[PDB]
RNA sequence: ACCUCUGCUUCUGCU
RNA sequence: AGUAGUAACAAGAG
């Protein structure tokens, strides 16, 4: 249990009156609002922005924590990191070496269940690497620009009723009032409950690869021959206007 | 006056929580008194059950610990109560009913739905089978102290008692003032949405409507009612006929050359306004075992290796720039030079009074106070620098030239792709050997190089050093065909000071470049620069002077950007002739780029127009073709500015309508000369666009003289 | 031998080579000081195409209106605002009896949209006008001081959650006498020193309750900022834009809905569709347009450009838009699209930093604001900018800004414009004329088609469609426009030559590093490779060469070379040592130093997905720790969504999904306290992410307190984990009694 | 001059 | 000086 441990910090918070009447005069509703207060401000030239700050001594914000603690001050003459703290993350300021000391030294994690989480990813290259590729030819060919489905899915689902599914998989406790999908699917939920019980991997990221599976992406694109999602996920290598590749997914 | 009644008898929290629900289901506490008493009832029942009980330890039913027997789910808002309910069903192991309890029994592992009729507590409860099933409990009380339990309901015979003594005390007390016939008697409204103008913003509108109108109501019912048809038909009678769109059929003699000031040798041909030299640079070779080193270095054992040029000391000064001062040039150059050779690390260089001069120290204005400013008569309002006026300079058509001719060097740093399996693979691959190779060769991908990999130092030096000014040298890494590298060293370059927030703030650039051109042989192209005369080399049999190009220079955090991206002028030629190479494998159905580059068994090595020689048509081959667009694209960013953004837009125009022309297709055109005018205000002093617009009119009169044929 | 690069045109014809006329690899065209001088010629032409009209005082705000709707028609070809309702009204009907049910539908999506739309859709409007501080900022922020500051004032609809509410208040905060609001104000201090005089004056920035006239405010919520547009590719001049504020955000939103509803089903709309599903729909367009044509007739095609195209739009005729279009809707919903257009019809253009003025001889420089613009003889501005000045005058206002009732800002009411265009496109044919128009239409660009017996009635047509947009306000450039013979045209960049033609440049600057991280770019990167290939026509050859292109800029840009290289830097010392420690080579991404494995058929793979089998498990356990520093409080948006200019990757979530410091400037600035402001706000947020894990991924909903919210559950928590026995008596007794309290 | 902060962080007023 | 081009930067703030 962290019950305890949260309930020591909503008593912290409340000393503190501007904490307090934000507490009380904010809404459930407004919580979607204040959440996204910020002194940051949305920037118009992210590829100019990087390559300058690439070229800055601390470019980077680090969460405050125990783990960010443990990558040292500097590593053989490098400053790693700043002990001045971020506005956003209220952490130390760091460089880019520190992510690389971190990979070279750092603390070694627990990957355990990650190809039962990012399982959509790796059927993806598994239907890559057990294809076979017939012959290349060159000649005309007639393209159709059709709504085609992108990617391979578990099962298809309206993006409102794999959401729901999404609540009784990850947080059924907030779930709210049960639907008739929480039936139909029932087998789907308890076998993704299974195959993400032990994993340490942050909630939020679950619920992004759990969407990739289940809510379909259909955008237009220019096709001839087989539009089954395993052609088209390859499609920028199957066809041109003037060629055709044969090809035979795993 | 219910109202008055809810407030006496129901607590404050109680009368809280049922209003909170109602605007849960957006009803009117206010309009709707009986709804009101109804749900306060009901919540007051559930807390009457819950209230006096708890459980010990043990799990055994007491009466007063901070355990009660009842959680209250009725009452609080839905999210909460399902929060509640979802956490108590998962817990206990049982299923969460798909309708929200208004009790659980923590002894009895229960929810509970509690039920209040005025009629009989038998009819109500069967009503709630029907929906509930058996998924909770029921208890339905009545006000006449008649009820209904479901068989194992939790509720014992004290509980039971405190409800049916509390409601039949409630029936009491309405009856008794009157308001019970308001709690049967049907109240009922219809809930429309609520949006409603208030003084202001009613007057804001009335007065937003168009000219004829009095008011807002009155446009309102005028558009609601009226039949506007023929409306159109009838202001197009009254209109004059001066309102037209003028149309004219095209022709090619109303196609006259555009620009024709570039032709006016009154004007001053166009001078070089490059960030570095291009064909005219000179890159000192030192064979290496290829890989990278410190900057600093490289430089260093270049110089060592050209000693003679590295101790000049004694140079000869052959053009000045008109504001530039030829000795502390010459001193930067020199302090460039020793600090690059000496031992040190460090590639920073003093701000002595010549290299204050070169960045520019202190040139800024003094911001002052606008009360100051105001009363001060002599501050005026700048009128803007507009660019100058010139004409064609020979030198443009030189670059061209040059850049796009082959060489025995590859600058190019492509990196590695994992190796081929799909045959499309394999096939992009063997083109890469024609494509990529091609342009590797020529001149311009190697000044491109030069201009990328400076750039990115210089916007690295630019952050990581704003308070410093730093010697930068200007390199590449080249390869021979026998596959031996070399590092080149085509000069040193200085940084000044360079605190750039605004991606447009400027950071001096003061370079000083190698070249064997004489800028007596071509003096119009160098106004800008300060060349010294510093030695020679025995290139291949005869000498050739050695000079440095010296020229106070900047730039900013966009184009310094921009200039690291510029490898990307590959993808744009590359792209437009690979395409050339499909179109044609498609015909005869095999791979033809060899057929395109080189030639075939049955195919004539693909060929195209190029250029000219003394007023006649030249053929080129399809790779020259591709260096030629290759070093457009390089161009597009070398000279690259408001200028060249407009005139590539407007005159895009005209080359879509001479398309129309000579495919035949009688285009029209409605103000000629005004079109022209979009176009020619663009030429001023690029020297990219002035021989675009020069070429543009080259290459018009040929497709005149085919349009006959 | 000269060479002449347009002679590749000789062989090649010009839509086949359109991508070489395309200078992208050059720098885009960028604004340096003020644009004040651009704003204020807006104001000048804008009015200078409607001054005919009629000219009064609004008794709102004592503001110069005026009105060219109905007004004189133009004798000459000068833009022209002058729509007449009528024709408006009557290209309408014909709209209307073309697409039957068309209107009612759309309005009844639109409102019923706005009925569960929640107060929180605001926050995603980017830089919005902040009426309080006067001056731009994040939406998220401009709503939250606008909420907080309508509490003061009696105005709690904001705590309901819909919009609706929300925007209850907005109209009635304009009939409130006075408006109490939150400003930071710098306030001096004197401060007791050390040196002699023993007393230092400086400036503290604190926030204070201000207040302000009912008119006062009026004006404000009223106003829009204004600045220069960067960036904008193909012009020689540059242009004014302008910043919507708060109050008039809410109204936009379910005109231009309203308005979407309607061009999702016009078969002439080149929006909201866009990609391949435009392509097909025009293609698709001009197949109909062209079989429709006479046997042995002709058909033409404009390639058109409307000039001062929101210069002339007036707000007005979007007022009798909406309530047309509304007809048959609730009388609620009816004043609800009516309040954007009123609002644009009195609208107050803030105009900008000011001008600079300079001493050469003594180096000195100073701003001018706006208010001040007048402190000063015009004979000390240059010569362009003193007749500005004089011409706007008479719309000038006291505090800075400019009355601007005719015109709309740059791309406001996109989609509604495009529904007036594309009623233009409807008419067809005018007095039985033996010809028919037709075309497409997306804001100001248009291309006509017209079908005739012969190509001087064609021309006939064209004069026609030129003379009935004049009536609706809409001016077609005759400099920019040009006609020829149905086959070939252009339109929104797209060229057409019996089909339409792939424009590769259009999209090259795409292809480079796009700044959002290491990660997320190397996915980005080879997505725009393989999505090019598919849809603009990139080769395998030139395909592959755009994969080692990235990898080379990706390289030099996160300066993460090959281990095995020599190349120096602080990330290089130790990326060295990584490929000295690592058996697994082929496994390091990259970022770390390893190799590129990229090429064409694995373009759409994850790279931590393509080398973990071969990654040393020492490696993957630092690269994939999930509780690293570096990711931190994730959105599902941040994980898979960036901008292009949105399109999502897929990539690994890792030690180098970081994210870079917040920008400092504001430590030195008057905006100091935004920082606690916001700090305070995350704690919050935080803990309650904490009580309600789904939060993150599905928006909370309630009208309730957060407090309540939190208390709740973790009363639950708490009781629950006593009986399951995760908690002991002493555990619960406390955390009962802290509860208690609260 | 010395020290501190800043490199997209917005300036109507407080001035 | 120079960058640049209808107005700026050539450091700003305390």
């Amino acid at each position: 249990g962290m019950t305890l441990a949260k309930i020591e910090l909503l008593k912290q918070l409340l000393r503190d009156n501007e904490a307090k009447t934000v507490l009380k005069q904010t809404t459930v509703d407004q919580y979607n609002i204040i959440r996204k207060f910020n002194t940051s401000r949305i920037e118009k030239n992210p590829s100019l922005r990087m390559k300058w700050a690439m070229c800055s001594n601390f470019p980077l914000a680090l969460t405050k924590g125990d783990m960010a603690n443990r990558i040292p001050l500097e590593y053989k003459g490098i400053q790693l990191k700043t002990n001045a703290e971020d506005i956003g993350t209220k952490g130390q300021m760091c460089s880019i070496a520190a992510v690389t000391w971190w990979n070279t030294y750092g603390p070694i994690g627990d990957t355990e269940g990650f190809e039962r989480v990012y399982e959509s990813f790796f059927l993806r290259k598994m239907r890559l690497d057990n294809a076979t590729w017939g012959r290349i030819t060159f000649g005309p060919v007639e393209r159709v620009r059709k709504r085609v489905l992108l990617n391979p899915l578990t099962k298809e689902m309206p993006p409102d009723e794999a959401s729901n599914v999404i609540m009784e998989i990850l947080f059924p406790k907030e779930a709210g009032i049960p639907r008739e999908s929480t039936w139909i699917h029932r087998e789907l939920i308890k076998e993704k409950r299974e195959k993400l019980k032990g994993t340490m991997i942050t909630p939020i990221v679950l619920a992004y690869m759990l969407e990739r599976e289940l809510v379909a992406r259909r955008r237009f694109l220019p096709v001839a021959g087989a539009t089954s999602a395993e052609f088209i996920e390859m499609l920028h290598c199957l066809q041109g206007e003037n060629w055709r590749q044969i090809y035979h997914p795993g | 006056s219910m109202d008055t009644f809810i407030t006496r008898n129901f607590q404050t929290t109680i009368i809280q929580k049922a209003k909170n629900t109602m605007a849960e289901f957006s009803e009117d506490p206010e309009l709707q008194p009986a709804m009101l008493f109804n749900i306060c009832v009901h919540l007051e029942v559930c807390y009457v059950i819950s209230d006096m009980n708890f459980l010990d330890e043990e799990g055994k039913a007491y009466t007063a610990n901070l355990r009660p027997q009842y959680e209250v789910i009725e009452g609080m808002p839905r999210t909460i109560a399902w929060m509640v309910q979802r956490s108590l069903a998962q817990e206990h192991g049982i299923e969460t009913p798909k309708y929200l309890a208004d009790l659980f029994d923590y002894k009895t592992k229960r929810f509970i739905e509690v039920g209040i009729t005025k009629g009989l507590a038998d009819d109500y409860f069967w009503k709630k089978k029907e929906k509930l099933g058996n998924s909770m409990e029921l208890m339905i009380f009545s006000y006449n102290q008649d009820y209904s339990l479901s068989n194992e309901s939790s509720l014992d015979e004290e509980g039971k008692g405190r409800v049916l003594s509390r409601l039949t005390e409630l029936q009491a007390e309405l009856s008794l003032k009157n308001l019970w016939q308001v709690l049967i008697g049907e109240e009922d409204v219809e809930k429309g949405i609520d949006f409603k103008l208030g003084q202001t913003i009613s007057r804001l509108r009335d007065i937003s409507v168009p000219a004829g109108f009095s008011n807002f109501e009155g446009m309102r019912s005028y558009i609601d009612n009226i039949d506007p048809k023929g409306a159109i038909e009838r202001n197009l009678a009254r209109m004059s006929p001066l309102v037209s769109v003028t149309p004219k059929k095209l022709t090619w003699e109303d196609l006259r050359p555009i620009g024709p000031h570039i032709y006016n040798h009154e004007l001053p041909e166009v001078p070089y306004n490059a960030f570095l030299l291009m064909s005219d640079e000179l890159g000192l070779a030192n064979m290496t075992e290829g890989k990278s080193k410190k900057p600093k270095t490289l430089a260093k054992e270049c110089l060592e290796k050209y000693s003679t040029l590295r101790d000049q000391t004694d140079p000869i000064l052959i053009m000045k720039s008109e504001k530039a001062n030829e000795n502390f040039l010459w001193k930067l150059w020199r302090d460039c030079v020793n600090t690059i050779s000496n031992e040190e690390m460090s590639n920073e260089l003093q701000k002595t009074n010549y290299a204050k001069w070169a960045t520019g120290d202190g040139l800024t204005y003094q911001k002052i106070m606008k009360e100051v400013a105001i009363d001060d008569e002599t501050m005026c309002q700048e009128e803007p620098k507009i660019p100058n006026k010139c004409r064609v300079a020979a030198w443009v058509q030189t670059e061209m030239n040059l850049l796009s001719t082959l060489t025995s060097k590859r600058a190019l740093d492509l990196p590695e792709i994992g190796p081929d399996v799909a045959p499309v693979e394999h096939v992009g691959s063997e083109r890469r050997k024609y494509f990529v190779n091609e342009i590797n060769y020529c001149k311009a991908s190697t000044v491109m190089m030069k201009y990328v990999l400076f750039h990115t130092s210089l916007l690295n030096e630019s952050n990581a050093s704003m308070g410093k000014y730093k010697v930068i040298p200007i390199t590449n890494r080249v390869v021979n065909e026998k596959g031996e590298s070399f590092d080149m060293l085509y000069g040193l370059a200085v940084k000044g000071q360079s605190h750039l927030r605004g991606d447009t703030d400027v950071v001096t650039v003061v370079t000083f470049e190698f070249s064997s051109t004489d800028p007596r042989v071509d003096s119009g192209k160098w106004p800008k620069y300060t060349v010294f005369r510093i030695g020679s080399l025995f290139v291949s049999g005869r000498e050739k002077s050695v000079y440095l190009y010296c020229r106070v220079n900047g730039t900013n955090k966009i184009q310094m950007k921009w200039g690291m991206e510029a490898r990307r002028c590959l993808l744009q030629s590359m792209q437009q002739m690979e395409a050339i190479v499909e179109q044609e494998s498609s015909i005869q159905g095999y791979d033809m780029t060899k057929a395109c580059f080189k030639g075939d068994r049955v195919n004539s090595p693909k060929t195209f127009s190029i250029g000219t020689q003394e007023g006649k048509l030249v053929k080129g081959s399809f790779g020259k073709a591709l260096r030629v667009i290759f070093t457009k694209c390089l161009m597009h960013y070398v000279f690259g500015n408001a200028q060249l953004e407009g005139f590539s837009a407007e005159s895009r125009r005209l080359l879509l309508l001479i398309q129309a022309l000579k495919d035949r297709k009688g285009p029209w055109v409605f103000d000629l000369e005004g079109m022209y005018s979009g176009i020619e205000e663009c030429i001023s002093n690029n020297p990219w666009v002035i021989q675009s617009a020069y070429w543009f009119n080259e290459w018009l009169g040929f497709e005149k003289e085919g349009s006959k044929v | 031998m000269n060479i002449n690069p347009y002679f590749l045109f000789i062989d090649v014809p010009i839509q086949a080579a359109i991508s070489t006329t395309f200078p992208y690899t050059g720098v885009p065209p960028y604004s340096h000081g003020t644009g004040t001088g651009y704003t204020i010629d807006t104001v000048i032409r804008t009015h200078e195409y409607s001054n005919k009209g009629k000219q009064y005082i609004s008794d709102v705000t004592g503001c110069t209106m005026v009105d060219p709707t109905n007004g004189p028609l133009p004798e000459d070809n000068e833009p022209s605002a002058y729509a007449q309702l009528d024709c408006v009204l009557e290209a309408l009907d014909r709209m209307d009896e073309e697409h039957p049910g068309l209107f009612q539908a759309a309005s009844q999506n639109a409102m019923e949209t706005l009925m569960v739309t929640t107060v929180d859709k605001l926050t995603q409007g980017r830089q919005t006008f902040d009426w309080t501080v006067c001056r731009n900022q994040p939406a998220a922020t401009a709503l939250n001081t606008t909420i907080t500051s309508f509490r003061l004032n009696d105005l709690n609809g904001a705590d309901k959650g819909g919009l609706i509410p929300f925007c209850q208040d907005i109209i009635d905060s304009l009939d409130r006498p006075e408006m109490t609001f939150f400003s930071v104000k710098n306030i001096k201090k004197k401060l007791p020193a050390k040196n002699r005089k023993g007393f230092l004056i400086k400036r503290i920035p604190m926030k204070v309750k201000d207040k302000i006239t009912k008119v006062e405010y009026i004006k404000r919520a009223l106003s829009l900022n204004t600045m220069t547009k960067d960036a904008e590719r193909g012009k020689l001049k540059r242009r004014a834009i302008a910043t919507a504020g708060i109050q008039i955000r809410g109204f936009v939103l379910v005109v231009e809905n309203l308005a979407k509803n309607i061009c999702e089903n016009l078969e002439q709309s080149g929006l909201p569709v866009g990609g391949n599903e435009k392509k097909a729909k025009l293609s698709n367009a001009v197949a109909k347009m062209l079989s429709n044509c006479p046997p042995g007739g002709i058909s033409m095609t404009v390639t058109g450009d409307n000039t001062k195209w929101n210069e002339c739009l007036n707000p007005r005729i979007f007022l009798a838009m909406t309530e047309r279009i509304t007809r048959d809707s609730p009388i609620w919903f009816r004043d609800f699209c009516s309040i954007a257009p009123v609002l644009f019809s009195n609208k107050i253009a803030r105009l900008g930093k000011g001008f600079m003025i300079t001493s050469k001889t003594k180096r000195l420089k100073a701003q001018i604001p706006c208010p001040d613009l007048f402190s000063i003889p015009l004979e000390r501005y240059n010569e362009e900018t003193r007749a500005k000045l004089k011409k706007l005058k008479p719309f000038f206002n006291e505090e800075g800004t400019a009355s601007l009732s005719p015109g709309m800002m740059m791309g406001m009411f996109n989609m509604l414009s495009t529904v007036l265009g594309v009623a233009a496109l409807g008419i067809k044919n005018i007095g039985n004329k033996e010809y028919l128009w037709d075309g497409l239409q997306s804001s100001d660009d248009f291309a006509l088609f017209v079908n005739a017996k012969d190509e001087e009635t064609c021309m006939e047509g064209i004069n026609d469609f030129y003379r009935t947009c004049k009536l609706l306000g809409i001016n077609m450039s005759k400099k920019k426009s040009y006609c020829n013979e149905t086959g070939m045209f252009e339109f929104t960049s797209m060229f057409y030559r019996d089909g339409f033609v792939s424009n590769f440049a259009m999209e090259l600057p795409s292809f480079g590093v796009a700044g959002v991280n290491e990660s997320a770019d190397m996915a980005i990167g080879m997505t725009i490779i393989k999505n090019n290939m598919i849809n603009n026509g990139m080769g395998p050859a030139t395909a592959q060469t755009a994969i080692q292109l990235f990898i080379a800029d990706y390289r030099y840009t996160y300066k993460c070379h090959r281990g095995d290289s020599k190349v120096e830097g602080k990330r290089m010392k130790i990326i060295k040592e990584l490929w000295e420690n690592t058996k697994g080579r082929d496994g390091l991404l990259v970022a770390d130093g390893g190799p590129n494995i990229y090429n064409l058929r694995n373009l759409h793979i994850p790279e931590i997905v393509l080398k973990y089998n071969l990654m040393d498990p020492e490696y993957k356990g630092r690269l994939l720790h999930p509780q690293n520093p570096f990711v931190g409080h994730l959105s599902i948006e941040g994980i898979k969504e960036a901008d292009i200019t949105k399109m999502d990757y897929d990539a690994v979530s890792g030690t180098h999904s970081w994210r870079t410091k917040r920008n400092r400037s504001i430590l030195n600035t008057d905006q100091r306290n935004m920082i606690l402001e916001e700090q305070c706000y995350a704690k919050c947020c935080n803990l309650f992410e904490a009580c309600f894990n789904s939060a993150s991924y599905r928006k909370p909903v309630g009208q309730h307190s957060m407090l309540e919210a939190m208390a709740h559950r973790l009363r639950m928590d708490a009781r629950l984990d006593y009986e399951s026995g995760r908690m002991s008596k002493d555990d619960f007794e406390k955390a009962m009694a802290h509860l208690g309290e609260i």
